[PDB]
């Protein structure tokens, strides 16, 4: 609902971006002699992996899971940009401004830590 | 008095004393295999199992 800042503080839910009902599967129509934009974009990191150093010999590096160890300050928000209608009828969306970085470290198996700049910018 | 080598001769009627020096005995054993594996783990390297 209007929660407040008061009801927040502390929780670990400024960390998390806002969410629709399981009854919202809708539809919004663009209406291409209009203009749009986004006036928030919120994404919410859950899972981080990074790619393996495959030996000489190699065969395949996968993507392995690792620990997050910088709590919860790895999101990106109050992203902002407009959504262009495009002339085969695309959607473009061209960041301008918002919280579009987070650094982030997260830890492999064995305790070698990686850090990251998670962004969006541009 | 007794000579080097038969030092521990004096536990073969301390039964007490005798289970204190088996207490030892096993108290390094353990010691051994904990720093043992310490060593080995901070020198292991699990990277590669196959070559
Ligand atoms: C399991 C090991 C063990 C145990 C339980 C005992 C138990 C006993 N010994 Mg025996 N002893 C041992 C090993 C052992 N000894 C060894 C290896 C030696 C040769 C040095 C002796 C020499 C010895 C003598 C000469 C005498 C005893 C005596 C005794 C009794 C009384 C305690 C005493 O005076 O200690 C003395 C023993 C020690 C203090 C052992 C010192 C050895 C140290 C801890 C080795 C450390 C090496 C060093 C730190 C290196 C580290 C690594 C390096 C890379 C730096 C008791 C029954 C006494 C006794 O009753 O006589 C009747 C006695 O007079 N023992
Ligand atoms: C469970 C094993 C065991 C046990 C509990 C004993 C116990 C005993 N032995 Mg026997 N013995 C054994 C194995 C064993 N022995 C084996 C395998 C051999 C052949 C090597 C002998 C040969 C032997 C002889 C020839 C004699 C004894 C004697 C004795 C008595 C006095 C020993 C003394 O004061 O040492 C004192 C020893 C020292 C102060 C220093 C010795 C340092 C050595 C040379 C190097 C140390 C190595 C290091 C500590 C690492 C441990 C070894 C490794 C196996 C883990 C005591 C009742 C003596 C006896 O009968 O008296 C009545 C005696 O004359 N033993
Ligand atoms: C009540 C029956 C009983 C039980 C269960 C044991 C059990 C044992 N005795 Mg035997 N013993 C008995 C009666 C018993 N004894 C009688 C009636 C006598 C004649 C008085 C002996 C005389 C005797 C001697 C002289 C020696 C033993 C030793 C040992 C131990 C050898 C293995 C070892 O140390 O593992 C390694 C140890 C562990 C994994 C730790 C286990 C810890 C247990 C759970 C005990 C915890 C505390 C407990 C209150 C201590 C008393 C237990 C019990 C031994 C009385 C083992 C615990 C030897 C010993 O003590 O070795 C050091 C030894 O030298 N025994
Ligand atoms: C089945 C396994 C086993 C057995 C039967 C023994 C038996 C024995 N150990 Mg223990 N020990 C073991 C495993 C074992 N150990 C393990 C796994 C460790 C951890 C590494 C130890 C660590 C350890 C220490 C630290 C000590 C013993 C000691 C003893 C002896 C105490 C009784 C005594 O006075 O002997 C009388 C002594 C003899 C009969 C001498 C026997 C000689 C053996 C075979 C070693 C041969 C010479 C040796 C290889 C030379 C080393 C040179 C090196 C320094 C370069 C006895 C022979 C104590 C000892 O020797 O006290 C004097 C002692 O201090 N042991
Ligand atoms: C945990 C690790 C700690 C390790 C502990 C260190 C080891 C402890 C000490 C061991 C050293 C033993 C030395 C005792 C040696 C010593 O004391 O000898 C003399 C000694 C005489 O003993 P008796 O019965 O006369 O008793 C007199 C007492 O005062 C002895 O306590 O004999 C014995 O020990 C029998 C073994 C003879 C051993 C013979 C060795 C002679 C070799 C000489 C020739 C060399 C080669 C040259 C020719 C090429
Ligand atoms: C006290 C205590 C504690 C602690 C403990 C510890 C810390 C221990 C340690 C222990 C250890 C840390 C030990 C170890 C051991 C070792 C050993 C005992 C070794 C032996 C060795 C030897 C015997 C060798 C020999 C040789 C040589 C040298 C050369 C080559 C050849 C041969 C092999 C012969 C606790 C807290 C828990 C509880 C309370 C009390
Ligand atoms: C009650 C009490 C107490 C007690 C104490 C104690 C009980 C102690 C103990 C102590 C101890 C009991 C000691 C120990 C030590 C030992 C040592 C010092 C050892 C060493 C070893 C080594 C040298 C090894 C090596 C190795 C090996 C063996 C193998 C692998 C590798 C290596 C090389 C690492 C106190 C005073 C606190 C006070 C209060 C009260």
């Amino acid at each position: 609902q209007t929660l407040t800042y008061d009801d927040i503080v502390g929780t670990g839910l400024a960390n998390k971006c806002p969410t629709l009902d399981d009854t919202a599967r809708g539809a919004y129509p663009i209406d291409s002699s209009q203009t749009y934009r986004i006036a928030r974009l919120c994404l919410q990191p859950t899972t981080f992996l990074v790619k393996e150093e495959p030996k000489n010999k190699r065969q395949e590096a996968e993507f392995v899971p690792t620990k997050l160890v910088t709590r919860e300050t790895t999101s990106l928000d109050q992203i902002q940009g407009e959504l262009k209608v495009n002339s085969d009828g695309s959607l473009t969306f061209v960041e301008e401004d918002g919280i579009d970085f987070q650094p982030v470290t997260v830890q492999m198996a064995g305790g070698e830590r990686i850090p990251l700049l998670f962004t969006v910018k541009n | 008095g007794l000579p080097w080598y038969r030092v521990h001769t004096v536990l073969i009627n301390d039964p007490g004393r005798l289970i204190a020096a088996h207490l030892m005995h096993t108290a390094l054993v353990a010691g051994w295999a904990g720093s043992m594996a310490l060593y080995e783990l901070a020198t292991f390297d699990p990277s590669d199992p196959v070559l």
